């Protein structure tokens, strides 16, 4: 958790990415209990937490959403989070994925703009690079 | 590769520390310099000698050190004047983490009481590992390999920013280097090199970006190993060892 | 990807804008979620995590699934499930009792 918090601060304040605006930085730094919420909320429901505490004992947890919500209940029971946090997570807004995107990853909830970088690269390669190629395999497979 | 560093020393006119089995790249570079066929990157590297001679006056009395021998003096590199940007962020991280230790301890106590519930007392309050939760930030902050880590992270950030800025816009050819002068250290950062001058003992170090990344990640690993061994009760002796 | 694209052709900034804006979009989405106004009409902290996950998946996929159900996904987590009792000192298990 501590290293995740340090990573969040470094990425939000001392990164070379030029698309990060001052608005995001001084919204997360100034608002009360926002970086703690970002680092504690499990990411399966929207946060930046990739270690469910059940992983510390068993390897194959199951579907990550159940573990994430159990950890949220555990957090709000131990006064780390609040009930309003769980209410907001329940009442957030849905994304715009489709049936094929659902089939490509079934465990995922409809988080808006949740596509991985590797998924985007793979989609770009499939739809643009390998369209017209002389190879019989790719010409047969990758149509328009 | 030793050849790259030897080439950096032989492009701009500096003394040659290295010795090699086959100095073919040095001969090639000298021949290219004589006939003036240097590439764009090599010309940009070479043009920094004028700036180095203009800023540093007594450059002729400095002795440059090879890569393996300088490691002792480069694993602990403290430049207090340039790491004033990451210190604030790390302090804010320490504060926002110190605001959660009580809840974290209560959570772990509840979980351990649920998983292994003895019916005859045996409270988990007086547990060493649970009691060491409240000093993670204190242990990282007051560590031996903290200041070198901050300095190296700042150097790497500056170098990477310059390298990325080169890719997007090459138009600003005039000034791409970053210069920081002080009564202790003289630091020049270029997308292709890092030059450090220690003036009290008259020493010089010229390193490639590969060496920058290597030193940064090695110092980070040392910091993490030392601190995380200090916290855990089972590894307290392994810390000092 | 860039090397192959420039070798073959067909890469444009309109396609690669998402890769550059990914991180900012993540931060913006979390910020939008974190400042939402909710009421305490329904207590979501008194339900089992499986029921909570079922409700969440029902709510998120409302445009695709509609009123229909989704099955074959949810499995109980270990820590919520187990309860260990160390029997020592000649005392019966409380749960077994």
């Amino acid at each position: 958790i501590f290293k995740n918090i340090q990573q969040l601060y470094i990425a939000l304040g001392m990164n070379i990415n030029p698309t990060i605006t001052q608005n995001i930085k001084d919204q997360y730094f100034k608002n009360s209990n926002w970086m703690q919420y970002a680092s504690l909320i499990p990411a399966s429901v929207g946060g930046f937490n990739y270690m469910a505490m059940s992983r510390c004992f068993v390897r194959n947890i199951g579907d990550p959403s159940v573990a994430a919500l159990a950890d949220i209940k555990r957090f709000i029971k131990a006064n780390l989070l609040d009930r309003s946090v769980l209410y907001r997570i329940m009442n957030q807004e849905p994304g715009e994925s489709s049936f094929l995107d659902w089939a490509s990853d079934p465990y995922s909830c409809n988080l808006p703009q949740s596509q991985n970088i590797t998924t985007m690269i793979k989609n770009i390669t499939a739809r643009n690079v390998l369209q017209d190629s002389p190879n019989p395999l790719l010409s047969g497979l990758f149509t328009n | 590769v030793k050849g790259k560093i030897a080439q950096l020393h032989t492009i701009m006119s500096l003394p040659q520390p290295y010795d090699m089995d086959d100095d073919s790249i040095l001969v090639i570079t000298r021949q290219k310099i004589k006939l003036n066929k240097l590439d764009k990157r090599q010309r940009s590297i070479r043009r920094l000698k004028l700036i180095l001679t203009e800023k540093v006056n007594d450059l002729g009395k400095y002795t440059f050190i090879r890569y393996p021998e300088m490691s002792k003096e480069m694993f602990k590199l403290y430049i207090p004047g340039i790491n004033s940007k990451v210190t604030e962020l790390l302090l804010k991280a320490d504060r926002t983490y110190s605001q959660m230790t009580d809840g974290l301890r209560d959570l772990w106590i509840n979980v351990l009481s649920k998983l292994a519930s003895k019916n005859d007392g045996s409270n988990y309050d007086l547990n060493e590992e649970i009691n060491n939760i409240s000093k993670v930030h204190t242990t990282y902050k007051s560590d031996k390999w903290y200041n070198p880590f901050k300095t190296w992270f700042t150097i790497k950030y500056d170098m990477r920013r310059l390298q990325k800025a080169r890719n997007e816009i090459t138009f600003n050819v005039g000034k791409d280097y970053n210069l920081l002068e002080d009564q202790k250290n003289f630091l020049l950062i270029h997308p292709e090199l890092v030059l450090i001058l220690d003036k009290q003992n008259y020493n010089g170090y010229l390193i490639t970006p590969e060496l920058v990344l290597m030193y940064c990640d090695v110092v980070e690993g040392r910091w993490n190993i030392s601190a995380c061994a200090k916290l855990d009760p089972k590894l307290q002796s392994m810390y000092q060892k | 990807l860039i090397r192959v694209g420039i070798n073959r052709g067909g890469l444009t900034y309109s396609l690669l804008r998402k890769i550059s804006n990914y991180d900012l979009v993540q931060y913006e989405t979390l910020s939008r979620t974190l400042r939402l106004i909710v009421s305490d009409k329904i207590r979501y902290e008194d339900m089992c995590s499986v029921d909570l996950a079922i409700a969440l998946r029902q709510k998120m996929w409302i445009h695709l699934s509609g009123g229909r159900m989704i099955s074959g996904l949810e499995t109980p987590d270990p820590l919520e499930l187990l309860s260990g009792v160390v029997i020592t000192g000649s005392e019966h298990c409380k749960i077994c009792y």
